[PDB]
């Protein structure tokens, strides 16, 4: 019945998927924050 | 230096279908992923060395 409990419930391993999701979200936001101008004329040092 | 856009990277023949009205392509975070030549209009992919 252990295998049935693990198969029927998809959210059984949520406590373990949460850390991976948090790391992925942190990396994604750190990558996306590059487009921020931070008050400058542009976000690309090449053009600046 | 593509029509003013200056950068560094390796240029490769593109395989993505640019629409006839598009001139630039971008990945996440405004990263220029592709550009079309202002001379021969061929699409080129940009990848950091
Ligand atoms: C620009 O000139 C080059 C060489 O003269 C030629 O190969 C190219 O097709 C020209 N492009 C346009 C858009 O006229």
């Amino acid at each position: 019945k252990i295998q049935d409990s693990l198969s029927s419930t998809p959210s059984a391993l949520g406590k373990l998927q949460d850390v991976v999701n948090h790391n992925a979200q942190a990396l994604n936001t750190l990558v996306k924050q590059l487009s921020s101008k931070f008050g400058a004329i542009s976000s690309v040092l090449n053009d600046i | 230096n593509f029509n003013g856009l200056t950068g560094t990277g390796v240029l490769t023949e593109s395989n993505k279908k640019f629409l006839p009205f598009q001139q630039f392509g971008r990945d996440i975070a405004d990263t220029t992923d592709a550009v079309r030549d202002p001379q021969t209009l061929e699409i080129l992919d940009i990848t950091p060395c």
